[PDB]
C-alpha cells in the first residue's frame, strides 16, 4: 500500500495454493491496482474477455460509429467499388486483421 | 496473416457477387456441389496469387 | 502542533460518516481559517466539499498550515465510539501521528498514522441555477426511499410554486408532489421551468442520516448537475455536486 | 454454397427468388432485342436507353432495378407486362405458395 | 509481390507492434518481474511458430525450403528423415529422436 499509494481497498482475493512447480508469487501492488480498477486475473496472469465470434468482410462507417476522416486516417481511402470514400453510407472492405468489438467489451477494456 | 496456412474450412467460402444461371439450373437436377466447383469461385481458387486479401 | 476541540462528538461522527459514505481516501487541509476537505468519488460522478470555519470549534490553535491524510475507515470506526455529550480533541504532535481524545467520564486516546494520499486540485465554479428549493430532510428521504422502492432513477420537476419528484419504473409508477403551503417547502423560487433526472444510489447515499428537523437547500437546472447543501452550526457547510444521467 | 461444399451435402432444389428472376430477365432481353445488360453493376447509357425504349419504361427505374434487384421491385401490372412481352415467369414477390394446397381445394376455391 | 496498399498495411501494423514492444522491454528491464525480458516472441509464418514451439533450433530454414520445393506433407517427411539421421545435432538415445521427430512432424502437419 505504501508502494503504490493505494489505501482504500476493501477486499483483495488470492489463491489457496499455487499450481506451478516454481510457486513463484505475484507482486501485491498489481493485485491492489486490479482491485482498485475492478478487473480480474487468469491462470497465466492476463485479463481476458470471452465473446461469440461472427464473420464480416464489408462494413459501413455508420454501423460502427466512425467518421470518414478517422477512417481515412486509419488507411481506408476507397470503397469496395473503386470510388473514393466521401460518405458514411458507402460499403468499405475490411482488412484481414481489423476487428469490431462489442460495447461490453469496450466498457471492460476501458 | 497468410490464408495459405490458416485452415481448410475457410478455403471453401464464396467470393462471387452473384451466382450464375447454371447453378440454379443444376440445383433442379439434385447434383452434388463438387460437380460445379469451377463454376463458382471459392477462396481456394486464389491461393498463391497476390489477390487473396484484395477483392472478396 | 495544532490543537482542535469540539462539543458533541456524535455530531462530528455523523458528519464524518456522511462525508465518507461515498469516498475511500480523504485529505483534510488545516489552515488558520478552518478545516477544509474536497474530494471526488472513484466513479468521477459526485463531488464532495466540506468546510468547517474556526468559529465552530471551542478551541482552535493553529500556527501555520499543513495537509494531513488518514484512512476514512479507521477514522469512522474510532469516531463512532463517541457519545452525545462528550468532548472531542484532535491533536497532532511533532510526530506524524494523529491523536483522537474523547473527554467524558474517562479520557480515551486513539492514535492513527498519517498516510500519503495524492492531492488532485479540481474545483467546480458557480453555475447558473434556474431553480432554488429549500426543503426538509424527511420529505426528501422518504421520497428517495419510495423511488428506490419502485424505480432506479429519480426525476425532479420544479415549476412556479410547485415541486414534484417522480419515479418511473418498468411497471409501477410513483408520484410525490408538494406545494409551498405544505410544511415540506419552507422556501421556493423558480426562474423558469426545469426538469432533470438523477440516480437513486448516489441520492440514497447522500440523503441517508439526515434529520427530521433539518433544512436542506437543493438547486438544480435543466439537464445540468444538481447541487445539494445543508449547514451545520449555522456556518459549517457540506456541498454535494451530482452529475445527471445521460 | 461453401457450407454445402464443405459438408458434402447434395444440392436441394432452389426456391424462386429475385436474383434468379433478374438473370432470366437480362437473358431474355439479350435473346430478343440483342441488348447487353448486367445486374448488380452500372451499365452504359446507350444500352439503358435502348432497353427502356423497347420496354416503354423510365430509364431511371431500369437503372435502379438493375442496380438493386433485391430492394426495387416493379408494380404487379409492370411485372405482368414484362412476363407477357419477354416471356419469363412471374416476379417471385407476387407468387403465392400454390404448391402448399391440393388441386381439389383450389377447385372449390375457384368455384 | 503484394500491391502498394497491403504491404503498407502490414508495415504499419509492425510499426505499432514495435512501439508497444519497446515500452514493454523498458518496463521489464528493471527487474520487478520473474524475468528481465518479455516472454512472448513474435513469429511471421508457420516455420517460425514451429521452431518456437517444439524446435529444434535452426529448423525454420529447412522447413521453408522443403515446403517451397515439394509441399507440406513431403516437407514434413523430409524433416523427419533429417531429424532421425542427425542434421539437427545429437540428442541421445533413440527415444529422444523418436519423440522429437513425432513432435516436429505433428507440428508441421498441424
Amino acid at each position: 500500500m505504501e508502494n503504490v499509494k493505494v489505501y482504500g481497498v476493501d477486499k483483495l482475493k488470492g489463491v489457496m495454493g499455487m499450481t506451478s512447480g516454481w510457486k513463484m508469487p505475484e507482486p501485491l501492488e498489481k493485485g491492489l491496482l486490479r482491485a482498485k480498477n475492478d478487473v480480474y486475473v487468469f491462470k497465466d496472469g492476463t485479463i481476458r474477455f470471452d465473446a461469440t465470434d461472427a464473420p464480416i468482410t464489408h462494413f459501413r462507417p455508420r454501423e460502427i460509429g466512425v467518421s470518414v476522416e478517422k477512417l481515412r486516417e486509419l488507411g481506408y481511402t476507397h470503397d469496395f467499388e473503386g470510388k473514393p470514400l466521401v460518405s458514411e453510407d458507402q460499403i468499405v472492405e475490411l482488412k484481414p486483421q481489423d476487428i469490431i468489438l462489442s460495447k461490453e467489451a469496450g466498457r471492460y477494456l476501458l | 496473416l497468410d490464408p495459405r496456412e490458416v485452415d481448410s474450412e475457410v478455403h471453401n467460402m464464396d467470393i462471387v457477387r452473384y451466382y450464375p444461371l447454371e447453378f440454379y439450373e443444376a440445383t433442379y437436377e439434385l447434383k452434388s456441389p463438387k460437380e460445379l466447383v469451377g463454376v463458382i469461385e471459392r477462396v481456394e481458387d486464389r491461393l498463391g496469387k497476390p489477390e487473396m486479401y484484395y477483392g472478396l | 502542533p495544532f490543537e482542535i476541540v469540539f462539543e458533541g462528538a456524535k455530531e462530528f461522527a455523523q458528519l464524518i460518516e456522511t462525508a465518507s459514505r461515498l469516498i475511500d481516501e480523504a485529505a483534510f487541509k488545516v489552515t488558520e481559517e478552518g478545516i477544509s476537505m474536497r474530494a471526488m468519488d472513484p466513479s468521477r460522478v459526485v463531488l464532495i466539499d466540506l468546510n468547517l470555519p474556526a468559529s465552530i470549534f471551542s478551541k482552535y490553535e493553529v500556527d501555520g498550515e499543513e495537509t494531513i491524510g488518514v484512512n476514512m475507515d479507521h477514522l469512522k470506526k474510532v469516531l463512532k465510539r463517541g457519545k452525545a455529550k462528550e468532548t472531542l480533541i484532535l491533536r497532532k504532535g511533532e510526530e506524524n501521528f494523529l491523536e483522537i481524545s474523547l473527554q467524558g467520564t474517562a479520557t480515551r486516546t486513539f492514535k492513527l498514522p498519517l498516510i500519503d494520499v495524492e492531492e488532485i486540485e479540481v474545483d467546480l465554479p458557480e453555475l447558473p441555477f434556474t431553480a432554488k428549493v429549500v426543503i426538509l430532510g424527511d420529505v426528501i428521504k422518504e421520497a428517495v426511499k419510495d423511488a428506490s422502492l419502485v424505480s432506479d432513477s429519480m426525476k425532479f420537476i420544479a415549476k412556479e410554486n410547485e415541486f414534484t419528484m417522480r419515479a418511473e419504473g418498468e411497471t409501477q409508477e410513483v408520484e410525490v408532489k408538494l406545494t409551498l403551503e405544505d410544511e415540506g417547502l419552507l422556501d421556493i423560487e423558480v426562474q423558469e421551468e426545469t426538469k432533470s433526472a438523477y440516480g437513486i444510489s448516489y441520492l440514497s447515499d447522500m440523503v441517508k442520516g439526515l434529520g427530521k428537523a433539518d433544512e436542506v437547500t437543493i438547486k438544480f437546472g435543466n439537464e445540468m448537475p444538481m447541487q445539494m447543501e445543508y449547514y451545520i452550526r449555522d456556518e459549517g457547510r457540506l456541498i454535494f455536486l451530482l452529475a445527471p444521467r445521460v | 454454397f461453401g457450407d454445402f461444399v464443405e459438408n458434402n451435402q447434395t444440392l436441394l432444389p432452389a426456391n424462386y427468388c429475385e436474383e434468379w428472376w433478374i438473370l432470366e430477365f437480362v437473358k431474355a432481353l439479350k435473346e430478343i432485342y440483342e441488348v447487353h445488360l448486367e445486374p448488380f453493376t452500372e451499365n452504359e447509357e446507350e444500352s439503358i436507353e435502348e432497353a427502356s425504349d423497347y420496354l416503354e419504361i423510365d430509364p431511371e427505374f431500369l437503372k435502379e432495378m438493375l442496380r438493386d434487384p433485391l430492394r426495387v421491385k416493379p408494380p404487379v401490372e409492370l411485372a405482368i407486362h414484362f412476363s407477357e412481352v419477354l416471356g419469363i415467369p412471374l416476379h417471385p414477390y407476387y407468387t403465392l405458395y400454390w404448391n402448399s394446397v391440393e388441386p381439389k381445394d383450389v377447385e372449390k376455391l375457384w368455384r | 509481390e503484394l500491391p502498394k496498399e497491403m504491404e503498407e498495411y502490414f508495415e504499419m501494423l509492425q510499426r505499432e507492434i514495435d512501439k508497444a514492444y519497446e515500452i514493454a522491454k523498458k518496463a521489464r528491464a528493471q527487474g520487478k518481474d520473474p524475468s528481465l525480458d518479455v516472454e512472448i516472441p513474435q513469429a511471421t509464418d508457420m516455420a517460425g511458430r514451429v521452431e518456437s514451439l517444439v524446435g529444434p533450433p535452426g529448423v525454420a530454414k529447412r522447413i521453408r525450403e522443403l515446403v517451397k520445393e515439394y509441399g507440406k506433407e513431403i516437407a514434413a517427411l523430409k524433416i523427419v528423415d533429417e531429424i532421425i539421421e542427425g542434421k539437427f545435432g545429437d540428442l541421445g538415445s533413440r527415444e529422444k529422436y523418436a519423440e522429437q521427430a513425432v513432435r516436429t512432424a505433428l507440428a508441421i502437419l498441424t
